[PDB]
RNA sequence: UAGACAGCAGGACGGUGGCCAUGGAAGUCGGAAUCCGCUAAGGAGUGUGUAACAACUCACCUGCCGAAUCAACUAGCCCUG
């Protein structure tokens, strides 16, 4: 019932998502975004890994799934049950149409057989987040990972602190300041601006 | 950008003027090049990345050729390079001898385009540096550091060859 | 059946070597990487079996 | 205890080794005791008031933290008691052979260290308490006619006093 | 690793040599750790024992702040196998401990026979497995009841061999080794004064 | 890259005495001579001393592997010095289970004719390289002997019959017969 | 140059079956796990056959030759595919 992935892998149509104008698709093969212990502090998991793409094709929820289970694996297998936490970082949105030939070449316009997701140069796919003492075997479970794909990805440290946006050596100063909070998995930024109730607030 | 025999060139800039600001900063640069129209260019390019100016906004102060100090002493060059391949983006280190700081820059684009195939719009050139004898991390150049150096000239082919076309002597070729 | 030491010198010659997984070949039994061209000298190893 | 310094259940049992003798190092200054309020002249004091006969005999240690006053009994010396139960007294400065009387005579004490074991160490009537308090026959002995590893295939006794 | 072990040894080495004079060095033979491991048995720290590696060749640094004669004087010494034994104590009575302070002294094959070889008049242990190995060097074999008791009284090695298969299986296996030693004493070091162990 | 010079050395002892027509090499000792072309790799030779003491062998301007030669030079010739001055000795074995087997020497130390290998009735004969002489052992029953002054002879001709010695069809696992090398050595332990 | 890296030569004990699992796991499809020391160092032990072994073996130091070397990435010509 399906069909490889050379048949579909370029960006060639329009997007042609679900919506009231297109209807009768069945649901995607991935449903779970996110796995390991995924309420830790932002101070247990430091480390960030990450996967980068490096072409403009499209990626298939099967192929997402896939990729998912077997860095699970050898990642419980190494650190443990809770030593990490994993994101992914993409979505199927977008649809394709099959002309199923069994009158010919009349009366073409396919059926929702499927769903992809598009990516763009300089994308994120997979992030991971841990500890230090781990690096390599984050990097050896993401390399497990790319022979699921259609391309040539490659394979980065982040400067930043975890799944923040700020920089590690500046992160540390910057919370024993008052300026970022750890509310929950992430922070909490905070200006000079606001009205002084949640600077009397805080500073007791 | 194609390539001769190269040369050196000193450009400085500036933006032009505004009744907002007056006197605006100067800016220098040092680039390699075949002649004044090319290097002109090559300024804007540059001074474009690093800054927000353009050609339209801006004038040539001076562009000059600057001279080797001392051409007759050999010496030994080190240089740093920015360039990009087919899959990424790369940086590298690479050490020569020669007597010009042009003539060293100049057997680096053939030497690339012979190891790794770039082609001179690919190739970004920061900075080049007189290395002492020490400091020189690379062997090729270091069998050259001997006061009492020496070695023959072993097999030795004909050159001239069609002079005499049809002869009777076979050749020789020690000396 | 046989002397041990003998049997050793046999054995050596004929039970203790490696095997590439492609070539179906045979190979001193410190070896890392193939020797032939039909494989690419592909570095994927086992050693021989055993009698039990 | 989290709060501040308060002592309200720190009762606890912990795992050292080198030795129960008095040492250059003195086999007395673990991770475990800057935690416990243990100065160094004492807590050599008690160990040793501590180690007298029954026993001397090198054991790995064992230590039940208390404030004072710290009790060590006898740990589970069962490679050790094939050798425990050397001709006393063996303190210090008489150790020319290092463990080589080779008189244990093995006739009782294979089933009163047996039973000795406080049910340590077995899912079984006492079987697996004969086994690992069998298992370092390396440096053992047995009756003065039977060596080891030919032996190790016959039961002569009754289990019935086994717990 | 090799990081902080060495890093005692920047220093450690150099402060045991230059602080507290007098020395011996032990050679080791081919020769397993055991002696070595169970001289424990034999003295205390005393003063110390303690063999480590070939740092004896590191002497310009140690020479370097003049700390003691005698210690430049053993290069030669050191080609690999050889340790420090450090003793700041009566001088002959020590020479007479490591002369022959060498108990455990297992190997299987590969040392000298260092004495003259006499009568086995003793039981060493009797197997009916095969008697080969008697009937094969052809001496009295008598069977007495199933026992077999000896009683000749002949020469059958003297020293200055070469050992063999033969009798190294017979070393290792019977539970006599006449055979191995295993550490000697052989220098003197009087913060100075060398003279020779007479 | 290129490196300007690659050179290494070899000693002579005072019994033996070489020579050189450029690559061509004469050695020659108590055991008589031999002689070795090496007009296929392009070094410069020469021997320098008191009747030429010494030998070193060195080139001028080469790659990685045109350097590798030059140690391969070197190990051939002490191979062949200590051939004219000792001389080269194999020693082999037989193997089997149930049919022995018998070997003899037809002429001098030529021609081996092997016999009962597994129980067959074919016959297997083996020609010695030439310089090379064969002969049974003694102080120990299945064991062959060969003598040469050219390992190359000696180690070709021993390798022909383990080679010609060998079984088919089977699991040579179990079935081990056959005739393998025991150890090598000299003639003379000096 | 404190002598590593390749190779030759003495190895891999105790509280300890840590502890699930016993249909089998005193390392033994294998999973949360993975403290302590004896030395100079033996890992709650690496595939092997397995009632289970004892142990084979896969870090750790005692010597020979010996040093400028080692590892992981990456991209150009050539090769397998
Ligand atoms: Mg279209
Ligand atoms: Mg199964
Ligand atoms: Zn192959």
């Amino acid at each position: 019932g399906r069909r490889p992935a050379r048949c579909y892998r370029y960006c060639k149509n329009k997007p042609y998502p679900k919506s009231r104008f297109c209807r009768g698709v069945p649901d995607a093969k991935i449903r779970i975004f996110d796995l390991g212990r995924k309420k830790a502090k932002v101070d247990e998991f430091p480390l960030c890994g990450h996967m980068v793409s490096d072409e403009y094709e499209q990626l298939s929820s099967e192929a997402l799934e896939a990729a998912r289970i077997c860095a699970n694996k050898y990642m419980v297998k190494s650190c443990g049950k809770d030593g990490f936490h994993i994101r992914v970082r993409l979505h199927p949105f977008h649809v394709i149409r099959i002309n199923k030939m069994l009158t010919g070449m009349r009366g073409a316009f396919g059926k929702p057989q499927g769903t992809v997701a598009r990516v763009h140069i300089g994308q994120v796919i997979m992030s991971i987040r841990t500890k230090l003492q781990n690096k390599e075997h984050v990097v050896e479970a993401l390399r497990r990972a790319k022979f699921k794909f259609p391309g040539r990805q490659k394979i980065h440290i982040s400067k930043k602190w975890g799944f923040t946006k700020f920089n590690a050596d500046e992160f540390e100063d910057m919370v024993a300041e008052k300026r970022l909070i750890p509310d929950g998995c992430g922070v909490k930024y905070i200006p000079n601006r606001g009205p002084l109730d949640k600077w009397r607030a805080l500073h007791s | 950008k194609a390539s001769g025999t190269l040369r050196e060139y000193k450009v400085v800039g500036r933006c032009l003027p505004t009744p907002k600001c007056r006197t605006p900063p100067l800016y220098r640069m040092r680039i390699f090049a075949p002649n004044h129209v090319v290097a002109k260019s090559r300024f804007w390019y540059f001074v474009s990345q690093l800054k927000k100016m353009k050609k339209s906004s801006g004038e040539i102060v001076y562009c000059g050729q600057v001279f080797e100090k001392s051409p007759l002493r050999v010496k030994n060059f080190g240089i740093w390079l920015r360039y990009d391949s087919r899959s990424g983006t790369h940086n590298m280190y690479r050490e020569y001898r020669d007597l010009t700081t042009a003539g060293a820059v100049t057997q680096c684009y053939r030497d690339m385009g012979a190891r790794h195939r770039a082609r001179a719009h690919s190739i970004q050139i920061m900075k080049v540096e007189e290395i002492a004898a020490s400091k020189c991390r690379r062997p090729a150049v270091k069998q050259f550091h001997d006061s009492k150096i020496k070695f023959p000239l072993p097999h030795r082919v004909l050159r001239r060859q069609h002079k005499p076309r049809f002869t009777t002597k076979r050749p020789n070729t020690f000396f | 059946i046989i002397e041990p030491s003998l049997r050793q010198l046999a054995q050596k010659y004929n039970c203790d070597k490696m095997i590439c997984r492609k070539c179906y070949a045979r190979l001193h039994p410190r070896a890392v990487n193939c020797r032939k061209k039909k494989c690419g000298h592909t570095n994927n190893l086992r050693p021989k079996k055993k009698v039990k | 205890m989290p709060p501040k310094f308060d002592p309200n259940e720190i009762k606890v049992v912990y795992l050292r080794c080198t030795g129960g003798e008095v040492g250059a190092t003195s086999a007395l200054a673990p991770k475990i005791g800057p935690l416990g309020l243990s100065p160094k002249k004492v807590g050599d004091d008690i160990a040793k008031a501590t180690g007298d006969w029954k026993g001397l005999r090198i054991t790995v240690k064992l230590t039940i933290q208390n404030r004072q006053a710290q009790i060590e009994v006898v740990p589970s010396a069962s490679a050790l008691i094939i050798k425990a139960l050397k001709e006393p007294p063996r303190d210090r400065k008489k150790q020319k052979n290092i463990k080589h009387s080779g008189n244990i005579t093995f006739d009782e004490i294979v089933n009163i260290a047996r039973q000795m074991r406080h049910r340590s160490l077995a899912r079984e009537l006492s079987g697996t308490i004969k086994e690992i308090l069998g298992t370092a026959q390396s440096v053992g002995c047995n009756v003065d006619g039977r060596h080891p590893h030919d032996i190790i295939d016959d039961i002569n006794s009754g289990a019935v006093e086994c717990p | 690793d090799r990081a902080t072990w060495k890093s005692n040894y920047f220093l450690k080495i150099i402060q045991l040599l230059d602080d507290y004079p007098k020395c011996f060095i032990v050679g080791a033979d081919n020769v397993g750790s055991k002696q070595m491991q169970q001289i424990r048995m034999s003295l205390r720290g005393k003063a110390v024992v303690l063999m480590g590696k070939n740092t004896m060749m590191r002497k310009a640094i140690r020479g370097h702040l003049e700390n003691n004669p005698a210690l430049e004087k053993l290069l030669p010494h050191i080609r690999g196998n050889v340790g420090f034994v450090f003793t700041k104590e009566d001088l002959t009575e020590i020479r007479d401990m490591l002369l022959a302070n060498k108990v455990p002294a297992a190997a299987r094959a590969g040392a000298i026979a260092p004495c003259e070889v006499t009568v086995p008049a003793q039981n060493t242990g009797l197997g009916p497995e095969k008697t080969s190995f008697f009937q094969a060097l052809g001496i009295t074999t008598k069977i007495s009841r199933g026992t077999i008791e000896i009683l000749s009284d002949v020469q059958l090695i003297k020293t200055g061999d070469k050992v063999g298969a033969s009798e190294a299986t017979l070393l290792n296996m019977l539970n006599i080794s006449p055979f191995s030693f295993g550490l000697i004493i052989q220098q003197v070091f009087d913060n100075g004064s060398i003279y020779n162990p007479e | 890259m290129k490196t300007i010079l690659s050179n290494q050395t070899v000693d002579i002892p005072e019994n033996v005495d070489i020579s050189l027509k450029g690559r061509t090499v004469i050695v020659k000792g108590p055991r008589g001579t031999l002689r070795r072309d090496f007009n296929h790799i392009n070094v410069e030779l020469s021997l320098l001393g008191k009747k030429k003491k010494r030998l070193r062998v060195d080139k001028w301007w080469g790659n990685r592997k045109e350097l590798a030669t030059v140690r391969t030079i070197c190990s051939h010739v002490q191979n062949m010095i200590k051939g004219v001055t000792l001389g080269f000795r194999y020693k082999m074995r037989s193997v089997y289970a149930h049919f022995p087997i018998n070997v003899v020497i037809q002429e001098n130390g030529s021609l081996v004719e092997i016999r009962n290998f597994l129980g067959e009735k074919y016959i297997r004969r083996v020609r010695m390289r030439p310089g090379v002489a064969c002969s049974v052992s003694q102080a120990q029953k299945d064991e062959l002997v060969l003598e040469g002054n050219d390992i190359e002879l000696v180690s070709n001709s021993a390798a022909l019959i383990q080679q010609a010695t060998t079984v088919k069809n089977k699991d040579i696992r179990k079935f081990l017969d056959g005739i393998y090398v025991s150890e090598k050595g000299t003639v003379q332990q000096a």
